[PDB]
């Protein structure tokens, strides 16, 4: 959350929200209705997203679902759509916090870590977020595509 | 036109490559030695009426024809006209001797000085004895060693920049040559 | 090309006179500040890369307008010229920085900037922001000294000036 | 013995897994310089008497050692097989770069060549100095024109050193 | 994916030096009549 | 539009952060650490 | 590991002489076949998954007595079609690695070197995986010479079973 | 024999199998490698009594002592330069054999198996033959592949000669 | 390197034999004679600067197309180099003279510089005029038959060290070739 | 190799510059002293058979242990072995003398030698005892000048403290 965020840095400062916090605060207050808006669209359309994500990842990466691939056979499949799930879920927290702290803390703090204790390619994954990123971006605006793909864009910096 | 400093980027520009600094310490190399070619060229300049009276003079006391009537530098307008067009050739030398490279000299007076020569009916090898003259009085200058006048100056060696003023000398004999 | 000494030299010729004392005494200011100048040109030299990659980074996430078809960068190969684009610019200053003047930014990315841009759709202000991104981004203890920001963000504000 | 093909798919039964789209644009492209590879060969064996008895005459005239009387280069059958030693090494390293891969060169050239000069009481050390300036010729006489079409080949003489190298520190 | 190594945003220079210059003082001095084992 | 207009410079930066990191791990992978035998002994080093 | 690169050092090293011409151009004729066969290698991996279900489906419906007899050798369990999937994967895995690497050298090191050791011992039937070979034959769908590559690579496999 | 054709069925009678897409591959590198070596071999045949003559001249020029020292193994007399010339027509004749079979097959057939102790015992040093080989690689007149097929069986018989 | 007392070392270490007599008799002359070794080098110190700068302008006045454009002498920064290199050609030999040895003189600087001059484009032959220019120099230096320069020396004859500097100055000639 | 002209013209080409004439006094002083170290070096080298034959026996008298059955002087090929390798010694030690510094001696003889000496169980005190043997033989008359001696010893007191 950005407020959270603006209260732990003045926090650690010993000082009031100086008017450059309180300024960015109440922007993000007056911003919450549209966001509670895509957040809709991005919810509710969950269905598709996954699938369409899920299709785009399977023919850019053939191998992880060819025999003996990591997601290979109808369980891993399925497991693997709902790792997809997950991280659709985190995206439409974020847009409504306003900043990447719930994707952040949720997801992506020691995602390496376990997935190569799984045996799961993390590339793998980012190309099923990107494809997950395209497919949801092509059902906004422009403006608004734009502020959704924002979220898509540190998900995949941060699973690099 | 073109320095020293920009006849470098002319040639790392033609690769795309920036200018780092395993080409910079020859340009450093060439600021280290900066009060030994800006005396240099004071010591050029500072004498130079006589630098050019004794020039045009050694070249007709040599050859003897042009006083002659029918002579290139038979009258006195002809002569006035001579004096003159080795004093612009100096004052270009001077340039390219502070610019650091022969390009300011190149497209400005030599570029067309030949066939300006050859239409107006100007002997050419009587000009290149008429800078060769100031290519020796040029190297007894900035070597401190003309016998004629001396001029004081911070001990070292100025060789480096005695070549520099004669291969700016032989540009001028080869371009109406 | 538009140097400190290719102004001493063309303004003696245009008037038609040797190097007088004057022009003698404006050499000596290239070197109390090539010093400084030219420490800033291989520290940008030698983290160029780095450089560019940052600028680049800076104008699609301020302008992300212009990712969606139809506009300046539609795939991946005009985001490559794009980077391009500015590494040019980024390596200009690196040549003005040892040139002494600003002679290598006017009539090698200055010169006809305004039409190309104009008739290629090319906003001059992602171009601007990615420069300026690059500006404030200079402090004295990491990047370089003193004397080195100094001139390097002049030479830097220039070409922000030249643009808009 | 693999060859450079056989390594990624030795890597990928071990997986069990397909070869993904990115190993086969690394091995088309591979396979798309292709000629200048077998030039490189080509060049090599086309010259290699002269590579090995200059090799060994530049040992020699620098290191008089060998050929002194008690020297290891001593005895006309010690020149003979000092001689050919080195047209050993020359072979498997063109095995090792038409192959694209060094497991031709690993397994019947350098396994156990060390402690075979250590029984014999060879110098390793001068075997390596002439395993290296069999290299210095061989990728001087490597990048000439000599009737080819010009372009690069800096990626194939790196890796051609590179096998001469691998040879010249596993036998010291 | 989508790693951004370098300057990825062009072609790298053609890579060719293919010639050998005269050290001057910096050539390693070797001894004669013998080989530098291990150093 | 006011809100996006604050936090788009942070937002880019920290996804500039992001890739250098990743860019700066795969060099140091490339160029031998992480493969000393120091490393190769822990289970997290082995995973990596 | 049987390559046409392999067999060409083979033959250099067994009379001890250099690359002749001949190795030359055995291995050119590797380089201008490959571009087919790693065509092959692409389109057998993306269409893995249903090409494997597919014959594992095909071999239940030629052979529907594998899916109702107990015992441990047949599919009527549900490990048993598990590893039923998984040897069609198998197949199918060797049948791509002789694509990318230019003849039948992996599938010789790890196919059919001791195979009916196997099938005589778990008492399993050849003409199962012939049945399997021959639908993933006749339904990879491709054309020209990744075919004409593909299923020569498959009916190896199908006359070493035979 | 030598060819890329004779030494695919020597690998597939080894294993005593089929013949593969191994051997296949093969062959076809033969066969889009020929169209310039038999460009070459036309060339060779039509230039040969001069480069015969000239490869002659040319090791009389290099070893003028051959042409003087007193000897059956010299070229003083008359026979000797005749069988000096017919010793360059073999080599060039194995050369064109090579060139249009596709290998080294013909001249390790006839020419250097056995080939030093006949340079042994007659005591003809291979030397000369490498300067006539030599003139023939420099004067043959070839562009291109042509030229790289032509040359690469001189210097195999130059190889083999040091 | 190696100087002439080494080298009677690392030819005797290659046969096994004890450095005395013959080879012993040839380090008793450079124990004799260093004195005329001593002013030798001397006249080479002394003398430097000129040697190189003269020998450059008599190239340049011999040649003028490397000091027109296009050429290998034109610009700021190539004239520099080429003072530079030929400044370190005299520098070396003047070592090789130094030690009676010309074992530095292969390993330092002669050793890949005909290659380095052909990646680089630098004609050949120009070069070859400037070493046999330097040669004709320092003989003249070393007969102290200088038209225009003196040093006293401890009267006798030199012959024998003129003689070492040309066969030297050729094998710079020969390598560059 | 360190030698007499080649230390200072290779620290006289490590700092750039033509020899100096302080450099051109270090190389007169280094002749001068070669005057009395190639006297020596010529005795030792016209005369080493007869110095080498006094010098093995005496490790052998000092050392009588080594000629029985088992040791390293047992039979007759390993006496003249021994006879060969001090005569190795005393050639390493007539170098360094035309040599002029211990670059003989640390390459060719002394490197590795320790090693070699224990694997082959030879005792290296039996090697420094016919060497030091050989130093206290010396008179400065009839032998050599006073001047040699010092270098003589010199060499020898190196190889008896890098041998032991
Ligand atoms: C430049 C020559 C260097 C050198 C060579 C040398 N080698 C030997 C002896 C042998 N070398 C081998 C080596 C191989 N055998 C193999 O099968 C292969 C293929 C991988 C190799 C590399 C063997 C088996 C011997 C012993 C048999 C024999 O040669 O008679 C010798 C001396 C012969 C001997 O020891 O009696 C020499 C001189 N040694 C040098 O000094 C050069 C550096
Ligand atoms: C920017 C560069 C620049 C120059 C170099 C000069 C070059 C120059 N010189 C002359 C013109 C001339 N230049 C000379 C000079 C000479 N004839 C000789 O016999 C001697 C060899 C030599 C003097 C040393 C003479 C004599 C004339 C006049 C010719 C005549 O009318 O008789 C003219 C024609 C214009 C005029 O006549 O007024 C020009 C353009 N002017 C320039 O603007
Ligand atoms: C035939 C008629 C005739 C003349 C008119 C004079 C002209 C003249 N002067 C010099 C040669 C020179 N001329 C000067 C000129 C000058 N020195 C000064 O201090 C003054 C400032 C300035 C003129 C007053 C200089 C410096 C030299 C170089 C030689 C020296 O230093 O004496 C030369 C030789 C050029 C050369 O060497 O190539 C000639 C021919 N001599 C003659 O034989
Ligand atoms: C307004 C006009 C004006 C100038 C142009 C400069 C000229 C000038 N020259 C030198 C200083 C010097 N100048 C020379 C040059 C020479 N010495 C010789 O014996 C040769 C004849 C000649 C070479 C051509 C040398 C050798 C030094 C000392 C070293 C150096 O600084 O380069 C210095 C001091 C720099 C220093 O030494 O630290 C200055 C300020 N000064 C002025 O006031
Ligand atoms: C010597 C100096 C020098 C330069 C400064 C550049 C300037 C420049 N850029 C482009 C060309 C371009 N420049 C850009 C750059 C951008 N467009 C955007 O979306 C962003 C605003 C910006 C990158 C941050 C793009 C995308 C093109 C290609 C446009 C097109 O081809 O339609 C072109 C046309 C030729 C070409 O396509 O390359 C030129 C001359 N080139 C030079 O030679
Ligand atoms: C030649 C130009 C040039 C630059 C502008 C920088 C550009 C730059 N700065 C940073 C990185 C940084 N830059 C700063 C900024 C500063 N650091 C301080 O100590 C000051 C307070 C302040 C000077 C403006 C900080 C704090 C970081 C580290 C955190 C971050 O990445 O933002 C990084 C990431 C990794 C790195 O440090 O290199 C890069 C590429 N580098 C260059 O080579
Ligand atoms: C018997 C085996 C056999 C071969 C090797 C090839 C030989 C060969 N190489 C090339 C083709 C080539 N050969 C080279 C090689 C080089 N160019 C240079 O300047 C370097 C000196 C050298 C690198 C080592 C290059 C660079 C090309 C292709 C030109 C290019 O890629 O731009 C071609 C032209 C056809 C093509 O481009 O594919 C042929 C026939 N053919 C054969 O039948
Ligand atoms: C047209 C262009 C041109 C030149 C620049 C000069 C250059 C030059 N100088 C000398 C020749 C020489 N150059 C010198 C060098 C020097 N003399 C000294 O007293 C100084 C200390 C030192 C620097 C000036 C010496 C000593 C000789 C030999 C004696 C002599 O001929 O003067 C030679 C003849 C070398 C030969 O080939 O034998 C040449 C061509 N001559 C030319 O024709
Ligand atoms: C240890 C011994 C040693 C040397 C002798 C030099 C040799 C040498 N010279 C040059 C480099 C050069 N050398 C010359 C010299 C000449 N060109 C000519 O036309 C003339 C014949 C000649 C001067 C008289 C020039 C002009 C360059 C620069 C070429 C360029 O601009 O790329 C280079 C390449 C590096 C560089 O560009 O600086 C090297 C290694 N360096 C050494 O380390
Ligand atoms: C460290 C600096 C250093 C030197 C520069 C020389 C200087 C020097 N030279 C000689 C002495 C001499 N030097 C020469 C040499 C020559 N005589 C000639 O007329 C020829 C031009 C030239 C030949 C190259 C000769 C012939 C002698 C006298 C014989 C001799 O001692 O060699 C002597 C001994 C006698 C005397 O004091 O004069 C000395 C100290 N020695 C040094 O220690
Ligand atoms: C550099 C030349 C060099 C040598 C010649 C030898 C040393 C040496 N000394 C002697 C032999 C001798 N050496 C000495 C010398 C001495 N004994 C004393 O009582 C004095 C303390 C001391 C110096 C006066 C004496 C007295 C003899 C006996 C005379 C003789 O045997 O001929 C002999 C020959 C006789 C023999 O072998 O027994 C030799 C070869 N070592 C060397 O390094
Ligand atoms: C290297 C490549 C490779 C092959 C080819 C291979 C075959 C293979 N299949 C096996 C078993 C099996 N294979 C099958 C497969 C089938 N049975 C049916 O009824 C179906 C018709 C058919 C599936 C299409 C079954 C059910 C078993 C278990 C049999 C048992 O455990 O007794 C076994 C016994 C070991 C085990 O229990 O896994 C081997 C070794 N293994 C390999 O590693
Ligand atoms: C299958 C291919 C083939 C080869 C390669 C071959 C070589 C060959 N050359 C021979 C002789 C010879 N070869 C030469 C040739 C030369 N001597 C010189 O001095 C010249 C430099 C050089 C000519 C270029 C001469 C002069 C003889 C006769 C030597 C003798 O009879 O003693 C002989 C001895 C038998 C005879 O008298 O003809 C053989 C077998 N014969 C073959 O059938």
């Amino acid at each position: 959350s950005i407020v959270t965020k603006s209260i732990v840095n003045a926090d650690a400062e010993a000082r009031y929200l100086s008017p450059g916090e309180l300024d960015r605060i109440k922007s993000f207050v007056l911003s919450g209705q549209r966001r509670l808006r895509i957040a809709q669209t991005l919810t509710e359309n969950r269905e598709r997203i996954v699938k369409q994500g899920g299709q785009q990842l399977f023919q850019r990466r053939p191998d992880v679902v060819s025999p003996g691939g990591n997601a290979y056979g109808e369980e891993m499949t399925a497991t693997c759509l709902r790792d997809l799930d997950y991280y659709l879920r985190l995206v439409t927290y974020g847009i409504i916090a306003g900043d990447v702290t719930p994707i952040e803390e949720i997801g992506l703090v020691g995602v390496k870590e376990m997935y190569s204790a799984l045996g799961t390619p993390i590339s793998g994954v980012a190309e099923g977020i990107r494809c997950m990123k395209d497919v949801a971006c092509s059902l906004l605006s422009g403006e608004d595509a734009a502020e959704v793909g924002f979220y898509f864009d540190y998900t995949l910096a941060a699973m690099q | 036109m073109l320095d020293a400093f920009s006849r470098v980027v002319v040639n790392s520009d033609a690769k795309a490559a920036y200018v780092g600094g395993s080409d910079l310490q020859a340009l450093k190399s060439f600021i280290a030695d900066g009060n030994k070619r800006l005396d240099a060229v004071n010591s050029i300049v500072s004498n130079a009426s006589c630098m050019v009276s004794d020039a045009v003079s050694g070249m007709i006391c040599e050859n003897p024809g042009l006083i002659s009537p029918g002579g290139n530098c038979y009258t006195n307008r002809r002569m006035a006209a001579c004096l003159r067009d080795g004093e612009i050739i100096l004052r270009y030398v001077s340039y390219a001797l502070l610019a650091g490279d022969a390009s300011v000299l190149e497209d400005r007076c030599l570029n067309g000085l030949k066939e300006t020569y050859i239409a107006l009916g100007v002997p050419t090898n009587s000009s290149i004895r008429a800078v060769s003259i100031m290519k020796a009085q040029a190297v007894a200058f900035i070597t401190n060693t003309a016998t004629e006048r001396k001029m004081s100056f911070a001990a070292g060696d100025c060789t480096s920049l005695a070549s520099e003023v004669a291969s700016y000398f032989d540009r001028v004999g080869a371009a109406i040559s | 090309m538009k140097s400190v000494i290719t102004t001493v030299v063309s303004a003696a010729d245009a008037a038609g006179r040797f190097p007088s004392n004057s022009d003698l005494e404006s050499i000596q200011g290239n070197i109390q500040r090539s010093a400084a100048r030219l420490e800033a040109a291989e520290k940008l030299a030698g983290n160029h890369e780095a450089v560019v990659k940052e600028a680049g980074d800076a104008c699609f996430a301020k302008y992300a307008y212009l990712k969606n078809p139809g506009e300046a960068g539609e795939n991946q190969e005009k985001i490559n010229k794009c980077y391009r684009d500015v590494d040019h610019y980024m390596r200009l200053v690196n040549y003005c920085l040892v040139v002494g003047g600003t002679g290598p930014l006017d009539e090698w990315g200055i010169a006809g900037a305004r039409e190309v841009y104009r008739t290629l759709n090319l906003p001059t202000s992602a171009y601007v922001a990615s420069i300026a991104y690059t500006r404030d981004r200079l402090c004295v203890p990491r990047d370089m000294s003193a004397q080195a920001g100094v001139e390097f963000s002049a030479y830097l504000d220039y070409l922000i000036n030249a643009l808009s | 013995m693999l060859d450079a093909f056989a390594k990624v798919v030795a890597q990928a039964d071990a997986r069990g897994e397909f070869l993904s789209n990115t190993q086969i644009d690394a091995l088309s492209k591979m396979v798309k310089e292709g000629n200048q590879r077998l030039d490189i060969v080509n060049k090599v064996t086309s010259n290699a008497s002269a590579i090995v008895t200059n090799s060994a005459r530049a040992l020699f005239a620098e290191q008089p050692q060998l050929i002194q009387p008690g020297g290891n280069a001593y005895t006309s059958r010690r020149m003979a097989a000092c001689l050919r030693d080195m047209e050993i090494v020359l072979r498997y390293v063109s095995y090792a770069m038409i192959a694209g891969d060094s497991s031709v060169l690993d397994d019947r050239c350098l396994n156990g060549l060390r402690e075979t000069y250590q029984a014999l009481g060879t110098p390793g050390s001068s075997v390596a100095v002439a395993i290296q300036k069999m290299k210095d010729a061989s990728v001087a006489l490597a990048n000439d024109t000599t009737g080819t079409p010009i372009g690069d080949c800096s990626s194939l003489v790196a890796e051609l050193a590179g096998y001469f190298d691998r040879a010249a520190v596993s036998v010291v | 994916v989508a790693a951004k190594v370098g300057a990825f945003w062009k072609p790298k220079a053609p890579k060719e030096v293919p010639y050998k210059r005269p050290m001057g003082a910096n050539t390693p001095e070797l001894p004669y009549n013998t080989v530098p084992r291990l150093v | 539009a006011k809100f996006r207009g604050s936090v788009l410079a942070e937002r880019g930066a920290m996804i500039t952060k992001a890739e250098s990191a990743t860019a700066s791990v795969i060099t140091s992978l490339r160029d031998g650490l992480y493969s000393g035998e120091a490393q190769l002994l822990t289970a997290s080093g082995q995973r990596l | 590991m049987k390559t046409p690169i392999t067999e060409a050092i083979a033959t250099a090293d067994n009379q001890g002489r250099f690359l002749s011409n001949t190795e030359l151009q055995a291995v050119n004729g590797r380089y201008q076949r490959a571009t087919a066969s790693l065509t092959a290698a692409k389109a057998l991996t993306g269409s893995a998954q249903r090409l494997i279900t597919g014959a594992a489906q095909a071999v239940y419906n030629k052979f529907p007595y594998t899916t109702q007899m107990p015992g441990p050798a047949y599919a009527s369990s549900a490990i048993g079609k598990a590893k039923c999937a998984r040897d069609i994967g198998y197949y199918l895995r060797m049948v791509t690695y002789c694509l990318v690497v230019g003849g039948t050298g992996p599938m010789d090191e790890y196919l059919v070197a001791g195979l009916e050791e196997i099938n005589r011992s778990f008492d399993l039937s050849p003409s199962w995986y012939i049945e399997a070979l021959q639908y993933i034959k006749n339904s990879h769908g491709l054309s020209g010479q990744v075919a004409n590559e593909a299923n020569a690579y498959i009916d190896y496999a199908i006359n070493t079973l035979s």
